[PDB]
């Protein structure tokens, strides 16, 4: 099942600059005390990302993939946990799925009929003193399925607990030649409304063998009093220079076409 | 240097050592004064 | 006494010599960087061209190998020659100042 | 700079198709070593007056 | 090290002074290799001798990982009537392992096989399936007209006949959207000009070589900066460090000294490169501590010989060792200066140049006769 | 200076293995040749004869 819950919710998407952001390990290889170049895709910094925030009733809108895309997530209670992939959704083309849902995640490639308005729905305090994911509302064909994975839930909260301090989840996603590239992580702040202004670095997390046109995104949400924001930004092939320190860590970086 | 070194690229020391060149300084200060 | 305010403070006084040690370095340093390089061959780590291919294939890549760090080490010689020839006519000024 | 280290640093096989290639290995040793040599001749003629 | 000289020199007289000669390195004492001890077989008989293989404009990929893989029971079968790998030796995948395989099956016919390598063009490369230009990995077709060919028509292999424009290298397409080949839309089943995407062969026996059926079998492994999780049959060896060895990690092979290293190595990183990109860090496949790796010791050796028509004796400078590892420079392993017997002792000097052994050391000093360098000279006197 | 002429039989698929480098069951095994080879081959089926 799936209901055509309300329109649009009116405009959200606003701006914001990207200070330091979109950095990840070029490669699975230790490398310390050096100064790297490196040519591939990435974030640009003091980039206008777009910042997506959920203040009631809002949806989450369908933005092109082209190139690879930046994720972050300013989040208390892990609200967002999915995306989808795709050209069309509508069982025309293939289509890819990724859902925390609670038990685990699934990444699941169909010629998924994807419904105009999907959501995961939950109920809360039932009998239990646990909370269950009850509604599943995300597609409804699946005629032909060439990939499925299921590992483990990836709810990875950090410490401090409760969301005191605002966690962000980063991640990048990039498909190249059917490969599928998946680099995550997670980080506390202590900032209440811009992106925090500081420097990270990403490590690769998953390799998939995809290989399916991808040429818009979506992203998923919790439905149960509290709110989270979301910031995508579009990667591009171009050349960073990363300062390795002793320990092998990416300490700081310069784009080496911003100014 | 060690990483230089590794690949057979060795850096020879000098035959006059820096106690020597400052010997002949020495020598050639006190001969001039 | 004032040579002793004059040094002590500012550090480029000494940049002639600086210049001389830091070239050296560099024209190592670029040297070194030299072996990163593919030069046209399918792996630039030579071991891994052995490992991953045969005696009979490997040989055309060893071979662009050798091209090309051969080039390398001819051009440093080169930049190392026409340097050392500066040096001594530095040197044989110090010596006529001398 | 060992020109047989340097090219085929460890590797038979490289030294096998660097003997190929004639006296550059040695050429370029003999230029450095005379430079090494210079290099002395010059502190000599400067400071050993 | 006289005949040495005269050998470089390329004279039988050698003038009084110093002469560098070809360097001296420590051999290896022995060898280690360190693989993930899987024993597992790989399900390769799932992919070769599977029931039915996917059609090429729905090739089947399958991910082989965490097994033990023997690539010479395949090579030495001749059912394959091509078997060709590019990047990598089929002799030499026993010897090296893999970071992940894909193996990509599929039927296709004779003469579009030289449609599979990479970069070429046609139906098959132009629509349904296109290798990268930098291919690495092998590819493997056999016919199979005695298995999959019918005398009444096999329909059931299609491909993609038009398409909007050339796919992406291992991409997969399965939508069957009409191809609008005449200049005016259309919708419908069919329509004038509006061909359907896939398309069929009758497979039948009675066709010659160059239309039978021929199952091909692609595997795009990628190597050598990675965890890898595939390695060949051959057994591992136990760990030695403090020592040159010659050393083979997951199909890095090397030769040096390890040691006990302290760099944190992620768990997506199992190697460190140095400046020159050769390895100097490695993490143990089954021990997962992080090693520091090292070219042994070698460095330039030099004969100080005084003019040959004055004498036959020489001394020889090993430049840049401290030489205590000169006693551990037994000839029980080998080096590559045969002459060991100046090792004898009792006459060896250290000097921050190295340390000049067949020279004895004197205090009362005299002017520079043979530069040795760091303020040392030789000469020859009563 | 010396011509040396080696003839034999085997399956038509194997002939590829002839050529020097090669390896197999025949190359492996029973003739291999250098890598250095220098020379000609000739092969033709006499399943007629």
């Amino acid at each position: 099942q799936c209901v055509n819950f309300t329109t649009r919710t009116q405009l959200p998407p606003a701006y914001t600059n990207s200070f330091t952001r979109g950095v990840y390990y070029p490669d699975k290889v230790f490398r310390s005390s050096v100064l790297h170049s490196t040519q591939d895709l990435f974030l640009p910094f003091f980039s206008n990302v777009t910042w997506f925030h959920a203040i009631k009733r809002f949806d989450n809108p369908v933005l092109p993939f082209n190139d690879g895309v930046y994720f972050a997530s300013i989040e208390k209670s892990n609200i967002i946990r999915g995306w989808i992939f795709g050209t069309t959704l509508d069982s025309k083309t293939q289509s890819l799925l990724i859902v925390n849902n609670a038990t685990n995640v699934v990444i699941k490639v169909c010629e998924f009929q994807f419904c105009n308005d999907p959501f995961l729905g939950v109920s809360n305090h039932k009998n239990n003193k646990s909370w269950m994911e009850s509604e599943f509302r995300v597609y409804s064909s699946a005629n032909n399925c060439t990939f499925e994975y299921v590992s483990q839930p990836f709810l990875m909260d950090l410490e401090g607990k409760q969301g005191n301090f605002k966690n962000l989840r980063e991640f990048v996603f990039k498909n190249i030649d059917g490969y599928f590239k998946i680099y995550s992580k997670h980080t506390p702040i202590n900032l209440v409304r811009d992106l925090p202004q500081g420097f990270s670095a990403l490590e690769p997390l998953v390799d998939l063998p995809i290989g399916i046109n991808i040429t818009r995104f979506q992203t998923l949400h919790r439905s149960y009093a509290g709110a989270a924001a979301y910031y995508v930004g579009y990667l591009q092939p171009r050349t960073f220079l990363l300062k390795y320190n002793e320990n092998g860590t990416i300490t700081d970086a310069v784009d080496c076409a911003l100014d | 240097i060690c990483a230089q070194k590794f690949n057979g690229l060795t850096v020879l020391p000098p035959l006059l050592t820096d106690e020597m060149i400052a010997q002949y300084t020495s020598a050639l200060l006190a001969g001039t004064i | 006494g004032k040579i002793q305010d004059s040094l002590s403070s500012t550090a480029s006084a000494l940049g002639k010599l600086q210049n001389v040690v830091n070239q050296n370095a560099q024209a190592l340093n670029t040297l070194v960087k030299q072996l990163s390089s593919n030069f046209g061959a399918i792996s630039s780590v030579l071991n891994d061209i052995l490992s991953r291919l045969d005696k009979v294939e490997a040989e055309v890549q060893i071979d662009r190998l050798i091209t090309g760090r051969l080039q390398s080490l001819q051009t440093y010689v080169t930049q190392q020659l026409i340097r050392a020839a500066e040096i001594r006519a530095s040197a044989n000024l110090a010596a006529t100042k001398m | 700079v060992d020109c047989t280290m340097y090219i085929c640093g460890d590797s038979t096989e490289c030294s096998n198709l660097l003997l190929q290639y004639g006296s550059f290995c040695t050429q370029l040793n003999r230029a450095l070593t005379g430079i090494a040599v210079e290099q002395d001749k010059n502190t000599q003629e400067v400071f050993a007056q | 090290p006289l005949s040495e000289t005269k050998c470089t020199l390329k004279s039988f007289t050698v003038e009084k002074g110093i002469y560098q000669t070809s360097n001296f390195r420590v051999q290896p004492t022995e060898s280690i290799v360190r693989f993930p001890n899987i024993t597992n077989l790989c399900p390769f008989g799932e992919v070769f001798n599977a029931t039915k293989f996917a059609s090429v404009y729905a090739w089947n990929r399958k991910r082989i990982s965490n097994c033990v893989a023997d690539y010479s029971v395949l090579y030495n079968s001749a059912s394959f009537s091509t078997f060709k790998c590019y990047g990598v030796s089929p002799t030499k995948l026993n010897d090296l392992c893999f970071t992940n395989v894909y193996a990509d099956s599929f039927v296709i016919r004779g003469d579009e096989v030289r449609q599979i390598a990479p970069g070429q063009t046609g139906k098959i490369a132009d629509y349904n399936y296109k290798l990268p230009d930098d291919f690495t990995g092998c590819v493997i077709a056999w016919n199979s007209n005695n298995l999959d060919s019918k005398v009444g028509g096999n329909y059931n292999y299609l491909y993609r006949l038009f398409r909007k424009s050339n796919l992406k290298p291992f991409e997969r397409d399965i939508s069957t959207e009409i191809y609008q080949a005449g200049s005016t839309p259309c919708n419908g089943v069919e329509g004038f000009n509006c061909y359907f995407p896939l398309q069929s062969y009758g497979f039948q026996p009675t066709y010659g070589v160059g239309y039978q059926p021929y199952r091909v079998v692609v595997l795009s492994f990628e190597l050598l900066h990675a965890p890898a999780t595939v390695c060949g049959p051959k057994k591992s060896t136990n760990l030695v460090k403090n020592k040159c060895v010659n050393f083979n990690f997951n199909g890095l092979t090397g030769t040096g000294v390890l040691t006990e290293s302290n760099k944190k190595f992620l768990p997506f990183q199992q190697f460190g490169r140095d400046i020159a990109d050769t390895t100097d860090a490695v993490r143990d496949p089954q021990t997962l501590e992080i090693l520091d790796i090292t070219p042994c010791s070698f460095g330039g050796v030099s004969v100080i010989t005084p003019g040959t028509n004055t004498s036959n004796q020489v001394a020889v400078l090993y430049q840049g060792v401290n030489c205590t590892e000169v006693p551990v420079a037994i000839h029980a392993d080998q080096l590559t200066p045969t002459w060991r017997v100046y090792s004898t002792g009792s006459n060896v000097f250290q000097t921050r140049a190295g340390c000049l052994i067949g020279a004895e050391h004197v205090n009362n000093s005299y002017e520079c006769d043979i530069p040795i360098g760091a303020g040392i000279c030789a000469s020859y006197q009563t």
